Order: C-alpha cells, then sequence, then structure tokens
C-alpha cells in the first residue's frame, strides 16, 4: 500500500511505538502574574564628628 | 491515487451494508466512506450515501497541505474505529469548537483531544453553512453527495500498531512534559500544572502522540524516525 | 572530587505532580575549574525543598 | 576549566550513623 | 513680579544612548526528521533551494521556538541494516532553534 512505514519516536532517550501521532491546534489556558511592588522603613540617624 | 479500488455509486439511499470480517474488503468500504456513513447511521441515525465519487482522495483537511494525505496507506483515527483501534463519542455539551476551519455546508468533522476523539454531526437537511454551534436547515442536503463538503477533518495525524509500555514511563516522559511548557497549567478542563486563575480559551498547538493512557504526549523538541518492515496487516 | 562547586538555589521551577517525590526542572548554565588530569570532578544541586 | 551549559533539567526528590573507619596517608 | 527657580545635585558622568538593544539566552536544541528513500518521494537530487520558512516535510505551517533555524539534506545510512529498504543514502532533513528557557 502506499505508505511512509513505521514511526518510531525518540523523546530524551526513548524509543516509541506509539498508538496515533499527530499536531492539532488545541483549546489551552495561560496564566497571569502580577508585576513590581515597593516599600519603606525605619532609619536612625546621627552624627558623630565632622571634618 | 486509489489504493485498491474505486467504489461505485448507488444511487438508492437506503443501501444497508452489514459488518465485514475480511481485511482487504473492508479498505474499499473505507474507501466509500462507509464508516463515515455508519457514524452518521449510529449516532446522528441518519441513512447517507457518503463519499459519491469523493472517495478518500477528495477528502478536505483545515490546512491547505498534507503530505501525508498523499499517501493513502496511512490509517486516520475515524477509519481506525471500523477496525476499532480506538474509540470516538459524541459532541459532548461541554465541548467549544476551535475557530479555526471555516464551517460552510458542513456535517461531519473530527476534533483530536487530550483525552479522546469526538465526532460532531447534526440533522440532515440542518446544514453548517455558518460557524456557529447549531446548523440551519438547507435544501442543498436534497441531493444525495456533498463531495467533502459534510467532511472535514482536523491535523495531519499518523495512526499505527503499538506495542504497551509500563506506565512508569509514560509518567516521566508526563514529567517531561511538564518541564518544557511552564507556560500552561489546565487544558480543556483535564487538570496540565496547579498556577493562578488561567483565561479558558487559547488557540494553541502542539505536536503530540497517543500510546493508550488517558493523557496525551506532546513534544516541541523531539525527532522521528521512519523505517520499513515485513508485517502481515500491511499486504 | 576535591573539586565541586554546588548549584544555584535561585533558579526553581517545581511542579508537584507527586506528593511523595517532588518534580522539578532547572537550566542555565556552569562555571567550574579544571583539573591536573586523572580524576572524577563532581556537582552537587540543592532545591528549596529540605530533604533530597 | 571545563564548563557546562544547563537545559531544562529533569530532576526530581532517612536513617543513618556515624559509619567511621580508618584513614590512609599523604599530604602536599 | 514673579521668578523662577532651578536646583542643582550633582556632577556625574554619563553619556546619550545611541540605539537600544536586547540579547536573549540563546540555547541550542534542534529536531531531525528522519524520511527513508522512495518514502515522501526523496528527492534523488537534493534542490539547492529551500522552503526553510514552511517545512513542506514537517508541517508547513506552524509557529516555532526558533529563530529560522536553516535546513539542510544528509546523507544517511542505506539498505535493510538502515531500514530503508533501499541501498539508496536516507533522506534527513533537519531544522535550528534559538531559544531562551528562562
Ligand atoms: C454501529 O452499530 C453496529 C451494531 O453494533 C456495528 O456493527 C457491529 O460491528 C461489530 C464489530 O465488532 C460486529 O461484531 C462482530 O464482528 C467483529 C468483527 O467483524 C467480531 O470481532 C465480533 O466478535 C462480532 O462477531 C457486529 O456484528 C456488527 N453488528 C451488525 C448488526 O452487523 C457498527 O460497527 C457500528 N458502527 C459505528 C460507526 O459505530
Amino acid at each position: 500500500v502506499h505508505k511512509p512505514g513505521e514511526v518510531v519516536v525518540s523523546y530524551g532517550g526513548m524509543r516509541v511505538r506509539p498508538k496515533c501521532y499527530g499536531f492539532s491546534r488545541m483549546m489551552a489556558t495561560m496564566e497571569v502574574n502580577p508585576p513590581e511592588q515597593r516599600i519603606g522603613q525605619c532609619t536612625g540617624c546621627h552624627l558623630e564628628c565632622i571634618n | 491515487g486509489p489504493i485498491i479500488c474505486a467504489g461505485p455509486i448507488h444511487s438508492n439511499k437506503s443501501a444497508g451494508i452489514p459488518h465485514l470480517l475480511g481485511y482487504s474488503e473492508k479498505i474499499c468500504q473505507i474507501d466509500r466512506l462507509i464508516h463515515v456513513s455508519s457514524w452518521l447511521r449510529n449516532h446522528s441515525q441518519f441513512q447517507g450515501y457518503v463519499g459519491q465519487r469523493g472517495g478518500r482522495s477528495q477528502v478536505s483537511y483545515y490546512p491547505a497541505e498534507n503530505s501525508y494525505s498523499r499517501w493513502s496507506g496511512l490509517l486516520s483515527p475515524c477509519d481506525a474505529d471500523w477496525l476499532g483501534m480506538l474509540v470516538v463519542k459524541k459532541a459532548k455539551g461541554s465541548d467549544m469548537i476551535v475557530p479555526g476551519p471555516s464551517y460552510k455546508g458542513k456535517v461531519l468533522f473530527e476534533r483530536p483531544t487530550f483525552d479522546g476523539y469526538v465526532g460532531w454531526g447534526c440533522g440532515s437537511g440542518k446544514s453548517r453553512t455558518e460557524s456557529g454551534e447549531l446548523c440551519s436547515s438547507d435544501s442543498g442536503t436534497s441531493s444525495g453527495l456533498l463531495p467533502s463538503d459534510r467532511v472535514l477533518w482536523i491535523g495531519d495525524v499518523a495512526c499505527q500498531p503499538m506495542t504497551p509500555i509500563p506506565e512508569e514511563t509514560f509518567l516521566e516522559l508526563k514529567s517531561f512534559s511538564q518541564s518544557e511548557f511552564p507556560d500552561i497549567c489546565k487544558i480543556d478542563g483535564i487538570v496540565f500544572n496547579q498556577c493562578e486563575g488561567e483565561s479558558l480559551p487559547q488557540p494553541f498547538d502542539v505536536a503530540w502522540m497517543d500510546v493508550g493512557h488517558s493523557h496525551k504526549i506532546i513534544m516541541r523538541e523531539h525527532k522521528t524516525k521512519w523505517v520499513q518492515e515485513s508485517s502481515s496487516k500491511d499486504f | 572530587c576535591d573539586e565541586m562547586v554546588h548549584a544555584d538555589s535561585k533558579l526553581v521551577s517545581c511542579r508537584q505532580g507527586s506528593g511523595n517525590m517532588k518534580e522539578c526542572v532547572t537550566t542555565g548554565r556552569a562555571l567550574l575549574p579544571a583539573v591536573n588530569p586523572g580524576q572524577e570532578a563532581c556537582l552537587h544541586f540543592t532545591a528549596p525543598g529540605s530533604p533530597d | 576549566d571545563i564548563t557546562a551549559i544547563r537545559g531544562s533539567f529533569s530532576v526530581n526528590y532517612a536513617t543513618c550513623t556515624g559509619e567511621v573507619t580508618n584513614v590512609s596517608g599523604c599530604y602536599s | 513680579s514673579k521668578c523662577l527657580k532651578i536646583k542643582v545635585k550633582r556632577i556625574n558622568l554619563k553619556c546619550k544612548k545611541s540605539s537600544s538593544y536586547f540579547v536573549p539566552d540563546a540555547r541550542s536544541r534542534c529536531t531531525s526528521v528522519r524520511r527513508c528513500r522512495w518514502a515522501g518521494d526523496c528527492q534523488s537530487g537534493c534542490p539547492p533551494h529551500f522552503t526553510s520558512n514552511s517545512f513542506s516535510d514537517d508541517w508547513a505551517g506552524k509557529m516555532d521556538r526558533a529563530g529560522l533555524g536553516f535546513s539542510g539534506c544528509s546523507d544517511g545510512c542505506g539498505g535493510a541494516a538502515c531500514g530503508c529498504f533501499n541501498a539508496a543514502p536516507s533522506c534527513i532533513f533537519w531544522r535550528k532553534w534559538v531559544e531562551n528557557p528562562h
């Protein structure tokens, strides 16, 4: 028959005979992280000697 | 061209074809899309002569190009069901369509899902001239032939015999699947990772394979290997 | 291996696929010296998870 | 300075003793 | 009457920005498509022209992680040990990705 043959699938040091291998558009979901932040804090300010 | 058979045209709409067990004979039946009609008769409870002069050579896909379509020896998931090599199901109400293809005059199509595969049909006369969920009644169904107007397929997917493997190998690849895609957590209600809230609809495509578990193994970084060998089925 | 430097614990991408066994992914680059030949060098790794 | 580049790894997740014994000898 | 004021704080050495550039963290990856002769009707003479932005051999249309990776014909094994049922050299095509993991 007009068939290219058999598909050997290697993936990360593996060897697989697949059931059904393909590529198609699919509905996925995307996540979002909030970006940026700021802060203030108490400080001790003093003097001992000036030259 | 044709595989073994250029199946004839039958004018009487009521064409009762029972189950057949011959391996070589049933191929022309698939070339006559007899299994495609049988899905309609089993599930849409409509008996219609499909692929009149259509055959496999005139089935159209959403992508304009398929080298594997030229290779008629490749089995398709829809045709794997006549042999029962996989399963297909009714269009669930929880399923939403991908807006890729143009659904004009369409009746039956396919969907490769992350769990399995699903068929979509509706009423005879009620034609999908629009990309909407419903299908309006149309007189284009008066003739018995729609030359792959009622038939359209998604993706250039290959299918072949499979030797089983322990699930721990499937598990580490499943663990490997998450490593290569930190940007997704949910696939169609099936959980893929665990993160914050996510926007439900996204047209998204990655190569994938089936090995016989509920999850699909996807890849963007694999490599292929083609070999020819003697197998009694491939005769 | 008298020569070895630990990994970097700030690049962390871990998904809790299994409760018993944490699953982690990390990438980047390494910068380690070279020995005068005839030994075996090592490379240690850490995790914010305590035990492993 | 033999060095390496790190791709997307797959690295995943007790009772013990002192278990010490003798020593060999060399310095410098 | 009105007035305007100008404050001065520091003396320092900096210079102008002629043009801005960005550089990601490139990392090597690749895939090879293994094709036997007479399967896919391989070009017995490799054509110098290549459709590198489509890859008609493998999914003529798809977004990739690649900065337009080039493709080249290669002389693979041939014979039953190679499994191509032919002594002709194999037909392997290839793609380059330039990607940033993090
Ligand atoms: C639509 O429903 C039909 C009725 O179930 C079904 O036909 C049936 O197909 C099975 C296939 O397994 C036949 O089972 C016999 O044949 C197979 C191989 O041919 C054997 O392995 C079985 O053990 C059994 O002997 C049924 O005989 C057959 N029923 C009839 C009345 O012919 C169709 O396949 C269904 N089509 C779709 C698209 O769902």
